[PDB]
């Protein structure tokens, strides 16, 4: 869910 | 029954901080306008230092044909957009520094505490400078959106449209944060009360310093998406770091760059710090095997 | 871990001021009623002095077949409408003064400051006397309506229907104002939070004193309309002063009555002070010519 | 211009009370769920004593297939429903007491005063533990519903969904009440601001003590309905006490049980105190005649 | 109106 | 806009  | 008594007041904090809080006007041309400037949106801003650098929200100044800054002492300026950052929703403005400019009291050694009295200073509905009083309800809040979480002070000091980009301060006048967002989630259709968020002042500062140095904020980019021991890689991450490393989705990354990776948030922060173009080790467990792939970081893609 | 400690409280201000704040009931007959009194609207009121004179909002007592005043100590009175003023939205009531009446603490030397803690005292939704706490968010606010602007204290002390005509006080119990209006402007359909207005106490007093002296408030009337160097005359002003002077619309009025006229607001105030029937000089620049016309003031037309 | 100064803060009250305030999760199976637990509703709870007894609202834990209690220190428990009471909307939970449990500061000698600063502590919209600041606006409030009135502290400390069952405390950290309800009555369709209710702490305690002793709260039941000298009997009261005594509706009850009966509320309380099965005198004036009927009380019918 |  |  977290993009980096 | 008679009073030589002194009314409980936060006027001191008001006198110290309010002058530095400005009215920000985003003016734009309309097909309707026919060559006449109209206010698209309005908000507030904080004068950070005497050079005339001002902090505000990005969504306040987006797509502005002209940006007008009005001080409480009457002075009006047109402002230069130094830079903006979608991620933090911050933007920096610059104005004529001749004469004297009021600055917002900052105390970098101060630790905001839950329960601290705070004042919100801004220009709600363009009525003029409004002061509302609340406390710090919480710290380190992700906000309304879980993904791409950012630290937020939460406050029950009344925040309305127009307050964005304005200041949150304590009873001493010290800057606590930049009022940015309020909670409106239906949750059965009722109206949420006393729930608003501010970018913490420390973050505001760091971001302002980076926007003055460069036209933008520079971060490292790995191009992956995943949810929280070890972390799983879900996102395609096409091209760039993912291609350069040829990363395989569905794998778990134990550790990276001489540091542990228990939580993706602590990891994502680290990734952003690193300069673009640098190459470091990535440790993943694929098929219960400690595989290692070299990969080149790159500057975060513009938003 | 044990407490001989003292809780932070505004109880003192409450004990000093609350008893003087009353429940005002506007009762009216209905075609429906068939000879039975029903509550049209309800609000609050402040007992100004021991003679039994009470301040309240005009919109609270409009078109009342009967007005009922209830004290917190249990006593109930029927009240006489001394007078009302649409312009300030104030009204004065009178009640039986036998025995003892509680009065709201007033301190004419006190200067309300932005950031002063204040309590709002009133009867929202007829639940009974409610005390809410906020600060003075601003002073000299025009209100929701720009035209015919009046000075308003702005406060984030929660104000609801029923609070109208009630008192705003500081931590010492001193009267700061009369809660009158709250801001509801859609502005994208959301609900404005912590924005309510009060008639400043000084104005309340002056108006009460004028309503007790005469059945109404007496002002001078020029019958002109205009927007803000010099002022422009737009309004027709038919009859009265405009005819008596034969004023010509589209002209700019430099000065009047041995005083300068930079802003219409400072000028309109002056016009109201002057007694009805008096005649003074008016200086206008028409065609770049300093023309002067004599004109007779008259009592402001009833609303 | 520099600060060794101390920010006005309620952090102390926060540090004393917050740890004892927990996140309560009501989890239930869905036909949709297909064997998967989903959150039906969520709220807060207060740890009353180190045995692990927790107070919360009944409507928070109604129809729960599982109840989860989360402490701020990270610990998670599954809780046993000790008992609940529709009348007060209270419920008690029990959890594993091994190690150490934080408890909410209680001071039975403390008298809550109107105007006392209070903090509301709870988990609104599941954002995490939120602290809002207000005052005690009133005491002894019936609530939204007139019938079956219960004493309520009224507060303008912001209360939202999720706050139910959480704590209201003063600046010293002492428990003032259990946040239960907020006022939403349309009254022309606008949104009521700063009006929320809490069960007073004294009542909370008594009810908790009764739910731990017995699975429920035990009250005396007369089975009559009436409105407020003397009281009138309206309700049919079929069976039980009404039949046993053969009470006649339309009669007025002067006094009962060696005590006066001016108000039904003071009388209804008395009736509840008395143990079930006991028989006492009832004095009514029927046809201007002082008739007396013997009647057997019985345990209040379950809701 | 009150039942008890 | 202002009448007086």
């Amino acid at each position: 869910v977290y993009q980096f | 029954d008679s009073t030589d008594e002194t009314p409980a007041s936060y006027n001191l904090a008001v006198r110290r901080a309010a002058p530095a809080v400005v009215n920000v006007y985003n003016r734009g041309l309309n097909t309707n306008s026919h060559n006449q400037l109209e206010i698209r949106t309005l908000g507030s801003g904080v004068i950070m230092d005497q050079r005339g650098y001002i902090i505000t929200n990005k969504h306040v100044i987006n797509d502005a044909d002209q940006i007008i800054v009005a001080l409480q002492d009457g002075r009006v300026f047109e402002a230069l957009l130094v830079g903006s950052d979608s991620l933090t929703d911050l933007a920096v403005l610059k104005i004529n520094a001749t004469g004297g400019l009021p600055t917002i009291p900052i105390n970098a050694r101060r630790v905001p505490h839950i329960g601290d009295v705070v004042l919100a200073i801004g220009n709600p509905y363009n009525l003029g400078q409004t002061i509302t009083q609340g406390i710090i309800s919480a710290t380190g809040r992700i906000g309304l959106n879980p993904t791409g979480r950012q630290n937020f002070l939460q406050t029950d000091a009344s925040i309305n449209p127009g307050n964005s980009g304005g200041a949150l301060v304590n009873s001493l006048g010290e800057l606590m944060g930049i009022n940015t967002l309020s909670f409106d989630k239906s949750n059965d259709g009722e109206t949420p009360e006393g729930i608003g968020f501010a970018i913490p002042f420390q973050l505001a500062t760091k971001i302002m310093d980076k926007l003055i140095r460069d036209g933008r904020v520079i971060r490292g980019y790995i191009g992956i998406g995943g949810r929280e021991q070890g972390i799983v890689v879900n996102e395609v991450s096409p091209d760039g770091p993912a291609a350069n490393a040829g990363i395989q989705v569905n794998d778990l990354i134990i550790s990276v760059d001489n540091k542990p990776a228990i939580s993706a948030l602590e990891t994502m922060a680290q990734v952003a710090e690193i300069r673009p173009g640098s190459v470091i080790p990535v440790v993943v467990m694929r098929d219960d095997k400690q595989l290692t792939l070299q990969v080149t970081i790159q500057e975060y893609p513009a938003t």
